[PDB]
């Protein structure tokens, strides 16, 4: 939630869209970490 | 135009102006409006109008009344650069919308207010029903 | 003390800045008596700004002789502090102002904001609230705070706002530098 | 044949032109905005959209044109509006919808065989062709005055004159097609040198070009504009042209061919063309001069360590609790900047 909160704050950023990508970075990080392991209570409590 | 009048009782150049306060705890919410006739000219077209919201303690109705013989509609609406809790609306539509925003209601609830307002007789259900709530 | 002198000080006083494009007369009259201005305001504790660039004189609290006086005991200084909405939402401004200025060239225009653009990125920090007349009575309440303070003008019958000019000299890199400190010290325990 | 859907659906996302066609309230922007380049546009907008509820009026309206001002559908300069090339690709697909002039003609036919013989005539560096093609040329042209002398003059037929006559419209009236794509070119050269000046900001870089006299913002259409409009000054045959369009606008077949708003547009051809080229170079001079004005003021590097402070500000600003109303009160650090002085209680003295 945190890293959706900065990958909206990050948007009314003029860098010509640097910002928002390293902002969104994270959150892909995130998300891959996330499904590489399906089989714990914390990686299953974000995508099921 | 027959209550600023006096339907005649006022010919000619005349001021009227209409107030109203409601209060809670802690808070102070006041609604006003001022109409004037410039001169003999009683017409729909020739009366001036203005509508007032203000939260802060020295609006009053006599202060808005020395504000127009001061400097008439001019300094009516400087007020708003020199203080905060003021808002004058000389059009009525953007006045009643503010309104309607201030107090989280519909876009029917003061209409049906008025209507229950001065009702004569109550009539048969379906009567009240499909005239006065709907 | 010549009168020209005398008149521009006053309404400076008055209205705590000069603008070259609404008084261009008492601006050119300040402007040339920096020397004068600042014996004059010696006295009162106070200093006169300048901004040649964007044609602006303004004034400020003068810094004595004491490590901190906060600025605001002040005897001459009648508005309230600023607490951290208000900075927020003046932070925004000054964003906005910032995409405005970077994108104008020779010419005078003004910078006008609607309501509608600064309610969402509100709502980033702030949260969200229910009905749609909450969130519009929460921002015209802080814009109407803001308005005390010289920063921002009456709405419009179009549902926008004018941002002050000004803002660029309360928000300059040393006072960020300074509110950025105290927040993280904050923050951080 | 994978990357075609791909392409397809980024631009439906992204394009102005498919969004706007695909918009709700299409047809009535479309009118309204066609009406309007031919606050005020707010205000036009709502009156339009008032009676066409069917299917808060002035709320929506501002919603929609900011909606269509960041889409970049439109540009707003200083408290103006500008067109741009989506909104006229979409007017011409959306008018060109209910009458076309076929192209798969014999007068096209015999257009592109004399253009292309003449592109690969004048491609060829050999002079001995070029004798040649000379030569052959004018014994042609010798015949045909051969054949004349004895009485022989052609003249079009009723069905050949109006197809040549409604060919000639529709490859003449292309000519304006690409006005507004130049303008779009060099805004967008404006903004990324404002851009590179600021995240730079280094002052040789600007010394440098303010010193240099040579045009900024080159772009691939300035240079085909320019060679556009330096041969449309050529009037020795803009005069010509203009004389034979009125001939051929005097001939019992025009009102078979061509109705009445397009007699006009052929009509005043030539005038409307120079006056519309001349139109653009202003746009690149004031375009140009603003941005010396900008590199002169000098206010770059603020920008620059200001949006950074901001950045690190809104990025620290996540991290407080907003639902207290006892910390969104808490005084802040910021000095009194513009103190206004208490009024002297004198008052009546």
């Amino acid at each position: 939630q945190h890293a959706q909160r900065q990958l909206n704050s990050a948007r009314f950023i003029d860098d010509e869209g640097e910002s928002h990508y390293k902002a969104l970075q994270a959150l892909v990080g995130l998300l891959k970490d996330a499904c590489e392991h399906s089989r714990n209570q914390g990686a299953k409590a974000l995508l099921d | 135009v027959s209550y600023v009048r006096g339907v005649i009782a006022r010919q000619g150049k005349t001021v009227t102006a209409i107030a109203a306060t409601l209060e809670r705890d802690g808070a102070q919410v006041r609604l006003g409006a001022v109409l004037w006739f410039e001169g003999t000219s009683s017409s729909a077209s020739d009366l001036k109008k203005l509508w007032l919201l203000s939260e802060s303690p020295e609006q009053t109705l006599e202060h808005w009344l020395s504000q127009h013989h001061a400097g008439g509609m001019r300094a009516l609406r400087q007020m708003e650069k020199d203080g905060m809790g003021i808002w004058p609306y000389p059009s009525k539509k953007a006045f009643l919308a503010r309104l309607r925003d201030y107090f989280e209601v519909g876009e029917n609830a003061f209409t049906l207010l008025n209507r229950a307002a001065g009702l004569k007789q109550l009539n048969s259900i379906d009567e009240i029903f499909r005239e006065l709530v709907l | 003390t010549p009168q020209r002198v005398r008149e521009a000080v006053q309404e400076m006083l008055k209205y705590g800045l000069l603008e070259e494009s609404h008084k261009p007369n008492l601006y050119r009259s300040a402007l040339t008596n920096i020397e004068v201005v600042d014996r004059i305001l010696e006295p009162l504790d106070l200093a006169m700004g300048v901004d040649e660039v964007r044609g602006l004189v303004f004034v400020t609290v003068r810094q004595g002789e004491v490590a901190e006086q906060d600025d605001w005991s002040h005897p001459l200084v009648r508005r309230q502090r600023l607490n951290l909405e208000q900075s927020l939402l003046i932070a925004i401004l000054r964003q906005h102002f910032i995409a405005y200025e970077q994108e104008s060239g020779t010419g005078a225009s003004q910078a006008l904001v609607a309501v509608d653009e600064l309610i969402p990125q509100l709502q980033v920090y702030l949260g969200e609230l229910g009905s749609e007349a909450k969130e519009r009575n929460r921002i015209i309440t802080l814009l109407d705070q803001l308005k005390g303070h010289g920063l921002v003008s009456a709405l419009d019958a179009h549902d926008r706002v004018i941002i002050r000019p000004i803002i660029t000299h309360l928000a300059n890199p040393e006072n960020l530098q300074a509110l950025v400190v105290w927040l993280r010290e904050q923050v951080e325990g | 044949a994978q990357q075609r859907s791909e392409r397809y659906v980024s631009a439906r996302s992204q394009h102005p032109a498919w969004l706007l066609l695909a918009s709700r309230r299409a047809p009535l922007v479309l009118g309204c905005l066609r009406t309007l380049f031919e606050e005020d546009a707010l205000q036009a907008l709502s009156e339009m959209l008032a009676a066409y509820a069917s299917q808060a009026t002035h709320l929506q309206a501002g919603r929609e044109l900011r909606e269509w001002i960041k889409r970049r559908l439109v540009v707003e300069r200083e408290g103006r509006i500008y067109a741009t090339d989506a909104l006229e690709s979409a007017i011409q697909f959306v008018d060109s919808l209910d009458s076309r002039i076929m192209t798969s003609t014999a007068s096209r036919l015999s257009v592109v065989q004399r253009e292309i013989e003449n592109l690969e005539t004048g491609l060829n560096p050999s002079p001995t062709g070029r004798i040649a093609s000379l030569r052959r040329r004018i014994q042609d042209l010798e015949h045909e005055l051969a054949r004349v002398e004895a009485g022989h003059v052609d003249v079009l037929d009723e069905a050949q004159a109006i197809e040549g006559m409604r060919e000639v419209y529709n490859l003449a009236t292309s000519l304006r097609a690409d006005f507004r794509r130049v303008e779009d070119s060099w805004r967008e050269a404006d903004r990324a040198l404002r851009h590179s000046i600021i995240s730079e900001h280094r002052g040789e870089i600007v010394d440098r070009l303010l010193d240099g006299q040579d045009a900024l913002l080159n772009t691939p259409e300035g240079r085909v504009f320019e060679s556009f409009q330096q041969q449309l000054r050529q009037s020795a045959e803009l005069e010509v042209m203009r004389e034979r369009l009125r001939t051929i606008l005097r001939h019992p077949a025009v009102p078979k061919a061509l109705n009445r708003p397009q007699q006009r547009e052929l009509r005043w051809l030539a005038l409307r063309l120079v006056r519309e080229s001349q139109a653009v170079l202003q746009a690149r001079a004031r375009s140009e001069r603003d941005v010396r004005g900008f590199m002169k003021t000098g206010l770059a590097a603020e920008h620059h360590r200001v949006g950074q402070l901001l950045n690190d500000f809104f990025n620290l600003a996540l991290s407080v609790d907003w639902q207290r109303q006892s910390e969104r009160r808490k005084p802040a650090c910021l000095p009194p900047v513009g103190v206004a002085i208490t009024g002297v209680p004198a008052i009546e003295r």
